[PDB]
């Protein structure tokens, strides 16, 4: 069974360079598996980068001269491995790239024409961030009052932060929105809670807010 | 390079229905070579079908896939409740590779006006230094909604960011959050804000606003 495991997410300043791996549990040796890398940039559709094929690799026009993609068989301590390295990283970089895998050993199969295919395994994919912003973390500020209140997590970088309400108790009716980026190129988010108007007064409601690559972790209250 | 052009954009559907999904392809393709892909929020995409029609190891027969001149299409019969989520359509007949835009497949719902909120910067936020505006739309279907920031009655551009929750797993619907952010120096000068919203739900565009200072 074929599990391709890809390298974890890197931020990446621009002008710099990057290497991202894909491990092919699974897969015996690349002279029988093509590799086919492809990125989405958010809420993007999907765009071919290049390939490695009988260990001949290339790269699509809008990416030749800019990118390297090489692949290695081992055994034992690690599974056949491919990379793809990107050289001057700029913002339009930013996107999720996606290792993935297609036999080649059957000419009749259908799933490649002569160098072009269909993509059979993917891998999870792996975040590359482009950006100069440095890691920081949030101010958290009360969104006071069915009644409606909430939280709004300002200022942060990079991804993600964690909401919960009174430590979890209260789950019922919350809505923590996705993050948005901002003109600083820091993250802003909020969360929202509906409860009943009676209550007000009698129940108390506290947003918890992780953000682990600060080391930030605040307690806030939310008072009409 | 050969475009491939999706139809539609999305659509609605429930359990149990069927449902199409076509691609024009800008050349003919003789060998049929389109394959289709499902990707689920958060997820790598799947192969369902190559070649046209061929059903991939382990995809569920209720896909198929059609062809007819320079179209393809994706049938889904007795819609299931994975079977929600994002199809592309893929060309690889000639080099490079490439994908339709994509078709987004959601739950139908009947109809559900959003209940409307809005915040005022805090106390908090205004000491040190900046104003956000929060409005909130709240548990409404369909998805398709319009908010406008109107400030002393001038319509805000360029200083608003909206944000949309997926679609909920139990009542099918979206919520919306809408942030207006200024310096604490204009916040402090106007005195009315008001968030407007237009929705199918709403028989007439709804108002929410606030006075500075109440
Ligand atoms: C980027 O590569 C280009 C050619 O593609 C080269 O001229 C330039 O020096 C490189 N930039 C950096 C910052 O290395």
């Amino acid at each position: 069974q074929i599990h391709l495991v890809q390298s974890g997410t890197e931020v990446k300043k621009p002008g710099s360079s990057v290497t991202v791996s894909c491990k092919a549990y699974g897969v015996n040796t690349f002279g029988l598996y093509a590799v086919n890398w492809v990125r989405q940039a958010p809420g993007q559709s999907l765009e071919y980068i290049g390939q490695i094929w009988r260990w001949k690799s290339s790269a699509s026009h809008h990416f030749r001269g800019r990118v390297l993609i090489s692949a290695v068989d081992l055994t034992g301590s690690s599974p056949p491995i491919s990379s793809l390295e990107i050289k001057n990283l700029t913002s339009d970089d930013t996107a999720v790239y996606f290792c993935t895998t297609t036999s080649t050993y059957d000419k009749w199969s259908g799933l490649h024409h002569d160098g072009v295919m269909a993509f059979s395994s993917w891998g999870q994919g792996t975040l590359i961030s482009v950006s100069a912003a440095s890691t920081k973390g949030p101010s958290v500020f009360p969104l006071a009052p069915t009644a409606a209140l909430g939280c709004l997590v300002k200022d942060y970088f990079p991804e993600p932060v964690t909401v919960s309400w009174n430590s979890g108790a209260l789950t019922s009716g919350v809505h923590t929105f996705p993050a948005v980026l901002q003109s600083s190129g820091l993250y802003s988010l909020s969360s929202v809670v509906t409860v009943p108007s009676s209550s007000l007064g009698t129940q108390t409601y506290i947003c918890n807010v992780n953000h682990k690559p600060s080391n930030t972790k605040v307690d806030k209250r939310v008072e009409p | 390079d050969i475009q491939m052009t999706q139809s539609p954009s999305t659509l609605s559907a429930s359990i149990g229905d069927t449902v199409r999904i076509s691609c024009r392809a800008s050349q003919s393709i003789t060998g049929n070579w389109v394959a289709w892909y499902q990707q689920r929020p958060g997820k790598a995409p799947r192969l369902l079908i190559y070649r046209g029609a061929a059903l991939l190891g382990g995809v569920p027969s209720r896909f198929s896939g059609s062809a007819a001149g320079t179209d393809f299409t994706l049938t889904i019969g007795n819609l299931q409740a994975e079977d929600f989520g994002t199809f592309y359509c893929q060309q690889y007949d000639t080099y490079p590779g490439t994908f339709g835009q994509g078709t987004k497949v959601e739950v139908k719902r009947t109809v559900a006006a959003p209940s409307v909120f809005i915040f005022p910067p805090s106390d908090e936020q205004l000491k040190s230094g900046t104003a956000s505006v929060v409005c909130l739309l709240n548990n409404f279907y369909p998805r398709e909604a319009k908010v406008q920031w109107k400030v002393d009655n001038a319509l805000q551009s360029g200083n608003s960011q909206e944000s949309v929750t997926e679609q909920d797993s139990k009542d099918s619907t979206y919520s919306l959050s809408s942030t207006l952010t200024l310096s604490k120096a204009d916040y402090e000068k106007h005195k009315v804000y008001a968030c407007e919203v237009t929705h199918q739900g709403l028989s007439s565009p709804v108002t929410k606003s606030f006075n500075r200072g109440e």
